[PDB]
């Protein structure tokens, strides 16, 4: 038993199991009512509905909602996701202990202690019925999966069996038309206080305190004031069918049957919840847990978890399994048992389930392994680890146990464990508690085989047959020898490609898709480890690492495919499918797509035409089609996709051809990019296009410096002005060098108010004149001689080249 | 009403009811919960009703208060219009007799920049033309500068309406009470009319011409305002080498630290820097002026000194104070650091003079004699007032006083090489009163040394060589120490040679000599006899012997650089170490694109079935650290629907009460029991919410000491350094490569990187990553690197622990 779920609340007289979903509601003595997500742990609503104790709870959930009955004497329905009163209606005039919901119409059942439980109709002004018969206390009243029955546990010594759409409860004799209620001494005893008798149950044990049915039962079991639990017919009223479990020590609160285990729990409100045998109806055990008495029971009708309800608050408690093996074949799962019995196949969003016959499983699984060439499942049963079991092998596409004991398919033999193994048809199986080699003679191999043992591993499940005591250990097929072992991480699973085979570990990052012995063929790229995920032999590999089922690849193209609402793993795949199966086993089902699979096929082999067509919004993002496709430094993808001003610059870097740079330069309005794509263009060779850029980033000063290097002398000065007015005495000053005269410097020097240096420029050239003019403005003495000339001739021959290297040649390829 | 959001309906009976007070407390509760932020337009039609023409002040005030908060958005009782129900009988409020009424209208009106009220605000100013008070002749300048801003930046607002409209500011300025709303954007002629004011001020109004118009000629002409601009006025006039003395900025200086000692201890800061700007060498530093209270004149009474001895500090003011002072006496007088820490230190090391400065704890003693010790290491000049100073410690004559004051001489002696002869004599005199091993060592070590100097020496090494007290470390000592100096230069009882033969039992032989040394068998595990033993080359004496290496030190032995020096004061010193000086089905699918540095989580979602999904909603959620900068905003996933929905993605937040697992993505549709679901996108990690931060080999060695770090993995994919795959993964578990831990040479040179991180989780984070690439024969395993990890209660350790292997997600779609 594990505990999921505990929640101290104090004093918990009334619990309920919600049929819809994994949810426990709880009427507590305090007064409070709360409602529980028990797999969440997220409080859904509490709601104190009476001053004193409410005794009763149930879920409504014909439509959203749950229903109370509190010692107010009322039966209250309430909202779960509003969180306010949506109807209150008048139960009874005591105490409500239980409380049912009819699903006919919005109809309300209250089992009072008051000795009568009511039906009450809330849509109408109408009470349809009150069902009568208690001369003490219905202390519960509990619906079966079916709305037309119900079952009352009363403190007047019986169980009374009641219609909810009938009178009270409906019968008539078709051997006379007289009513089956007798007043007298018929065959057998009793009063004139019913309309009509369908079925008055046993329930002495000095009365029934609650009552309670098995999900796939009629048969029910009651828990009294005294000490004992007595098991009843419901359907019969038979009295040749009810044993008596005996364990407790004070008054019997309740029994109910735990759907998912052949045994029946109960619980008392001595000190004890008592666990008993459904087949031999006594104690099989005790567990104390010391929160003291139980005044409440309840068993999944959703076939979940178990909970009991006791004095210091409520448990739901475990007796399930987590990560199951399983293997898929051609739309069948096969996994090894959970709770809410056999389901599968099918949906794909949903955390509904529907039922295929697909039963790898079908009987207390030892092993369930499937055949390599994925034919025969095998099943071992009757449990062991001695020496000797049985092993029922099923066909793998609809399994029975067997399909007919008249022929050769599904028939079973002795073996501790079998388990197929590779040569496609073999298996190896253990019948000594070593390894023993396993043949039929042809076909899917069915018969038990007893030469060739081992002295080394221990037999347990497989596929191809894994044994433990250190690692997890293959075996081979004819031979006794250890095929391999394998030691490694997990997350608590074997995966296998689906053809057994191979073999699926997982690693620190991901998952590793190896072949039989431990050979690695790939890994599969993913940060962190997948939960499952397996590959459709090779190739397709389709994996779930989260809520959505994705592909690691395609033909190299790499796809998130879609997204279900429930976290799962892949069952496996096998087939265009992927089939996918979680803890609680509730399937999903994907078809791969020849979405983002064609897309990216499609661009690999170069076509861009194709992927027009291609590109649709199941599979656009943002980068992987519309800037996924800038990409290339020698653009191809790059020229596909460039709607973004952003796509566009980066594009023509990587052509090496600016023209579109300025354009996306401009479009990305923005400087920086003018002036780098300028760079890139002074390096195609150009330099009309650098100006042009440059001009526009301001940068007249960089473009003083380019032009006698460009030789131009026209487009020198027009830089030399725009930066004269900028004062970038490393922009303006360049440019009269630069031309054989200088008197370009000596006006902007004079503007800067250097007039020495604008002095010297000048006189230098033998414009003394110029020179003098600054000296006579400013400060004079001209007569100075520095570390450089003060009036040697300047005198540069400005740019031989004719054309200019504004007009650098190119051709472009 | 604190807050109560819900009571709207209470507030709508409570604001009509023909009560007064009732109806004034409703409104008022509106107030109060809109403030805080809470539902308010129901109310409207009953709110505006009652007040609406009245002169009554207190309900027009009332709702005059509620239209500059949300007039915009209630609109039950309002509507739009140009007249709302906020101004039209509001007309009348302008124009009451009562100054209040028309004051408060005009003030609300005037400060909206509504545009469904602009009109009506226009010709509001009517309301305090007219001037009753100081307020409202400010209340007008203020509101017509609001007009200005809401939409009349032209003609509208800028004349007179009838004395203002944009021209308070003008008259204001001439008028008995100043205040300029024209800080910007008005008429001129106000501006300079605030010029004239500067003179016939009004002090508030002053403060109010002054943000808009600074800059005096003046001293000043009066009041705080003027005053207070003045001293920014005057910092300009005299930028140069800091204010030195602060001007009018010492007034609000001293509350700027109010917690209470910070005050004093930069007050001595200032007053230091003032004295005097000195040298400014190591620890010399004085700026501001060099003359402007001198240092040291033989004529001045009753000296700057006085004042200058204060920082010469034990603890003599408080220990905030103490650590400032100690540093400023340093930093006034020195040589650098060293004269007046000698000073400093004389005062504070351990003697005979004073027991007030002696203690006996041996390390604080032996700490303080190194202190001392380390000035003359420093400086020659010390070393002669070190060495009588340190004679005066000895004579103490506890065993431990002695111990500490020979431990540290014997390493000056090191240092200074037969300069220190004189000492010996004093120095073997406290070795017989003996109890611990400190004073044996060093006594041992002088008395060796300086053998040449004395002849003493069987007679005092003898009595402790029979004497007991620790000795472990004493031997270490006295092995490398006894003969030393001089081969036969000695002789009381034995000779030099005798003390070669001692200084061999002692290390690890045995012999009679000194009547037997107190131990032989070394100190810690390495040390051993055997060096040594070899050694004696030449007995005891200056050639190549132990003698050699006595008058010789290890090393560079300069400053105080901590080269046999410890670097101030000891006291101070703690202080230093201390600062650490840190700085419903649904489909998804997804990828992450950026463009135009924009980051989005690209996500399509499709409608697979053919069922109806309509009621769709897209949302992106805020998880924990995890945030929607925008979820995605189409109200698409209808009948076969396919669809590219961005949701934008921050990674930076405050955390939620809703789960805190991937990235949480919701779609709704149709259905009214998962009306929502929770379906997702591609992975995202429990390592975002880990926040970054820095450390610095300080505060990483004490938080190495602060809490274990053993905890290793060794990580693969830590062949490379600490700059490539590592970091870069490091990064994204919010984590940084800093500083190092490393000590690389030809045998060592493991790359070392201390990291961390303040992670949101209640720890830090830090790691040190050692990449064990090898530069020996005999690597750890080669490259690879072990990561030695810690958090703060190591929850966060082994993220980084994983999270620098490899770390990579990519789709095609």
């Amino acid at each position: 038993m594990l505990t999921k779920f505990e929640t101290k609340s104090a004093r918990v007289k009334g619990l309920s199991f919600h049929p819809k979903r994994p949810w426990i509601l709880t009427s507590l003595h305090n007064g409070v009512i709360q409602l529980w997500d028990y797999r969440m742990c997220t409080l859904i609503d509490k709601f104190d509905e009476h001053d004193g104790p409410v005794r009763g709870i149930d879920f409504h959930k014909q439509q959203p909602l749950f229903v109370s009955g509190g010692d107010d004497y009322k039966i209250k329905v309430w909202n779960y996701k509003l969180r306010r009163c949506l109807f209150t209606l008048l139960g009874h005039l005591d105490y409500i202990r239980t409380t049912f919901f009819h699903h006919e119409y919005p109809w309300i059942l209250s089992a009072s202690d008051d000795q009568t439980i009511r039906v009450w109709n809330w849509q109408s002004r109408t009470c349809v019925c009150v069902l009568t018969g208690h001369n003490h206390y219905v202390m519960c009243a509990q619906f079966h999966p079916s709305e037309d029955l119900v079952v009352s546990a009363s403190l007047d010594q019986t169980v009374r069996v009641w219609d909810i759409s009938g009178l009270r409860k409906k019968n008539l004799s078709p051997g006379a038309v007289e009513s089956d209620v007798r007043g007298i001494t018929g065959v057998d005893l009793f009063g004139t206080t019913d309309a009509v008798v369908k079925h008055v149950l046993e329930g002495h044990d000095r009365g029934v305190n609650w009552a309670a049915f098995h999900p796939t039962m009629p048969l029910i079991v009651s828990g009294a004031d005294d000490r004992q639990v007595k098991i009843w017919r419901m359907n019969e009223s038979k009295a040749w069918e009810v044993d008596t479990c005996r364990g407790h020590y004070n008054n019997v609160s309740c029994a109910v049957f735990h759907p998912r285990q052949e045994l029946i729990l109960s619980n008392s409100e001595d000190k004890s919840i008592r666990v008993w045998d459904m087949s031999k109806r006594t104690g099989v055990q005790t567990f104390r847990r010391d929160h003291d008495r139980f005044w409440v029971l309840a068993a999944h009708p959703n076939l979940n978890l178990f909970a009991a309800g006791h004095d210091g608050g409520m448990i739901v408690f475990k007796l399930e399994r987590e990560r199951p093996a399983y293997a898929v074949h051609g739309n069948m799962l096969h996994y090894v048992k959970d709770r809410f019995l056999r389901q599968l196949d099918f949906n794909s969003s949903k955390d509904v389930a529907v039922m295929q016959l697909r039963s790898g499983s079908k009987f207390p699984v030892f092993n369930m392994s499937y055949n390599p060439a994925e034919n025969a499942v095998l099943l071992c049963t009757r449990a062991s680890n001695l020496e000797n079991s049985t092993y029922d092998l099923y066909t793998i596409p609809k399994d029975a146990d067997s399909q007919n004991p008249d022929a050769p398919e599904g028939k079973r033999s002795s073996g501790l464990t079998a388990v197929w193994v590779a040569r496609n048809r073999f298996a190896v199986l253990d019948r000594m508690h070593s390894l023993l080699i396993k043949n039929l003679k042809n076909e899917i191999t069915k018969k038990i085989q007893v030469p060739n043992c081992d002295e080394i591993f221990y037999a347990g499940t497989g596929n191809l047959l894994l044994r433990d005591a250190d690692s997890i250990t293959l075996f081979d097929v004819q031979q006794k020898r250890t095929l391999a072992s394998v030691k490694i991480s997990k997350v608590k699973y074997v995966i296998w490609s689906a053809d057994m085979s191979h073999v699926a570990l997982l690693a620190k990052h991901a998952i590793v898709i190896c072949n039989r012995k431990l050979d690695a063929l790939c890994n599969i790229h993913e940060n962190i480890r997948v939960k499952s995920g397996a590959w459709d032999e090779s190739g397709v590999f389709i994996y779930t690492t989260s809520n959505h089922i994705k592909y690691a690849v395609t033909t190299g193209d790499h796809g998130i495919i879609r997204t279900l609402d429930l976290p799962i793993y892949v069952t496996r795949v096998k087939g265009n499918n992927v089939y996918c199966l979680d803890r609680e086993c509730r399937p999903r089902v994907l078809t791969i797509d020849p979405t983002e699979f064609k897309f990216k096929l499609a661009l690999i082999n170069r076509k861009y035409d194709e992927v027009l067509h291609m590109v649709r919004n199941a599979k656009l993002v943002g980068q992987s089609i519309i800037a996924y496709l800038q990409k290339k430094g020698y653009p191809e993808v790059a020229l596909h996709f460039v709607k973004d001003e952003k796509t566009r610059f980066s594009l023509a870097l990587e052509c090496g051809n600016i023209e579109i740079a300025l354009e996306a330069a401009k479009a990305l309005d923005d400087k920086n990019c003018w002036e780098k794509l300028g760079e890139v263009a002074l390096l195609q060779g150009n330099h009309q296009i650098v100006e042009m850029c440059y001009q526009r980033t301001k940068n007249f000063d960089k473009l003083s410096f380019l032009y006698l290097i460009t030789g131009n002398l026209e487009k020198l000065r027009k830089m030399m002005k725009i930066a004269e007015i900028r004062k970038d005495m490393s922009g303006h000053y360049q440019n009269a060098l630069y031309l054989g005269d200088v008197s370009e410097r000596v006006r902007i020097l004079k503007n800067c108010g250097q007039k020495s240096l604008a002095y010297l420029s000048a006189a230098t050239h033998g414009l003394d004149e110029e020179a003098e003019s600054l000296k006579e403005t400013f400060d004079p003495e001209k007569e100075t001689i520095p570390d450089i000339d003060p009036n040697a001739k300047l005198l540069q021959p400005p740019a031989p080249i004719m054309p200019l290297d504004t007009n650098w040649p190119l051709l472009t390829v | 009403m604190d807050s109560e959001p819900p009571s709207e309906i209470s507030l709508k009976n409570d604001l009509e009811k023909g009560d007064v007070k009732s109806k004034t407390e409703a409104l008022k509760k509106v107030i109060i919960m809109i403030l805080n932020g809470e539902k308010l337009p129901g109310l409207l039609m009953t709110i505006i009703r009652f007040v609406l023409p009245l002169q009554d002040h207190t309900i027009k005030k009332l709702l005059l208060v509620f239209w500059e908060i949300v007039p915009k958005t209630t609109p039950d009782g309002r509507l739009l219009h140009e007249m709302i129900l906020v101004c039209d009988a509001y007309r009348k409020d302008l124009q009451h007799p009562n100054e209040f009424i028309r004051g408060s209208t005009l003030r609300f009106l005037c400060k909206l920049k509504e545009a469904e009220l602009l009109e009506p605000l226009m010709p509001a100013i009517r309301a305090c033309l007219e001037h009753r008070h100081s307020y409202v002749r400010r209340n007008a300048v203020l509101a017509i500068y609001t007009i200005y801003r809401n939409f009349e930046h032209l003609i509208p607002d800028a004349p007179e309406l009838i004395h203002d409209f944009l021209v308070n500011e003008k008259d204001a300025s001439c008028k008995r009470n100043a205040f300029m709303m024209l800080i910007h954007a008005d008429q001129d002629r106000a501006l300079d009319y605030l010029s004239t004011c500067i003179d016939q001020v009004q002090t508030f109004g002053d403060i109010l011409q002054l943000v808009i118009v600074e800059l005096i000629y003046k001293v000043c002409h009066a009041n705080p305002s003027e005053r207070a601009r003045f001293i920014r006025c005057i910092y300009n006039l005299l930028q140069s080498s800091s204010p030195a003395v602060k001007y009018e900025a010492a007034g609000t200086l001293v509350t700027l630290s109010s917690a209470p000692t910070a005050i004093k201890a930069a007050a001595q800061c200032y007053i230091d820097l003032i004295i005097k700007e000195s040298d400014n060498n190591v620890k010399l530093i004085v700026l501001d002026r060099l003359v402007e209270l001198k240092e040291h004149p033989a004529h001045e009474r009753v000296l700057q000194d006085l004042v200058m001895d204060i920082l010469r500090v034990l603890s003599t003011p408080d220990l905030e104070v103490r650590k400032k002072t100690l540093q400023l006496a340093l930093d006034l007088v020195s040589s650098r650091n060293v004269e007046e820490l000698v000073i400093v230190l004389k005062k504070e090391v351990i003697k005979t003079n004073n027991v007030s400065e002696h203690e006996d704890t041996d390390k604080y003693r032996q700490l303080l004699v190194r202190t001392l010790h380390s000035c003359s290491v420093r400086f020659p000049d010390m070393a002669a007032n070190v060495i009588p100073v340190l004679m005066e410690f000895l004579s103490d004559s506890n065993e431990a006083a002695a111990a500490d004051v020979l431990e540290f001489v014997r390493e000056a002696i090191q240092r200074f090489d037969n300069l220190r002869m004189l000492i010996v004599e004093k120095m073997l005199e406290v070795f017989h009163a003996i109890k611990s091993v400190k004073i044996y060592r060093g006594a041992l070590w002088i008395l060796g040394e300086y053998c040449s100097t004395k002849e003493d020496i069987q007679s005092v090494m003898t009595e402790v060589r029979r004497s007991l007290g620790e000795i472990p470390i004493v031997e270490s000592e006295i092995k490398k120490e006894a003969g030393e100096l001089k081969p036969e230069e000695e002789i009381t009882v034995g000779p030099v040679q005798k003390l070669v033969t001692e200084m061999g039992t002692y290390a690890t032989q045995s012999a009679l000599s000194s009547s037997r040394p107190t131990k032989k068998e070394e100190d810690r595990p390495p040390l051993r006899g055997f060096l040594l033993d070899g050694d004696f080359f030449v007995a005891a004496s200056l050639a190549t012997t132990l003698t050699k290496i006595a008058l010789r030190y290890v090393a560079l032995v300069q400053e105080k650089k901590k080269q046999n020096s410890f670097v101030a004061e000891a006291m101070l010193l703690m202080a230093t170490i201390l600062h650490l000086g840190k700085s419903d089905p649904v489909y998804a699918e997804a990828y992450v694109h950026v463009n135009q540095y924009d980051i989005v989580l690209d996500v399509l979602v499709v409608n697979q079935t053919s069922d109806t999904l309509q009621n769709c909603t897209l949302e992106l959620a805020t998880l924990g650290d995890l945030k929607l900068v925008e979820k995605p905003s189409p109200l698409t996933l209808a009948p076969h629907d396919f669809a590219n929905i961005k949701a934008n993605v921050k990674v930076a937040s405050t955390e939620n009460g809703i789960i805190f697992g991937n990235i949480v993505y919701d779609v709704s549709g149709a259905a009214s029991d998962r009306n929502c679901v929770v379906l997702s996108d591609i992975h995202i990690d429990i390592m975002d919410y880990i926040q970054p931060a820095t450390c610095t080999d300080a505060e990483f060695r004490q938080m190495w000491a602060e809490f274990e770090w053993e905890n290793k993995v060794t990580v693969n994919t830590n062949m490379t350094d600490l700059n490539d795959y590592l970091q870069h993964i490091l990064k994204s578990t919010n984590m940084k490569c800093l500083t190092p831990e490393k000590a690389l040479s030809g045998y060592c040179g493991f790359m070392a990187a201390n990291l961390y991180a303040r992670s949101i989780f209640g720890e830090d984070a830090l790691a040190n990553v050692s990449i064990e690439k090898p530069v020996h024969q005999g690597p750890d395993a080669a490259v690879t690197g072990h990561i030695r990890i810690r958090a703060k209660s190591q929850g966060m350790a082994l993220s980084l622990g994983d999270k620098i292997n490899l770390s990579q997600k990519k789709t095609s779609l």
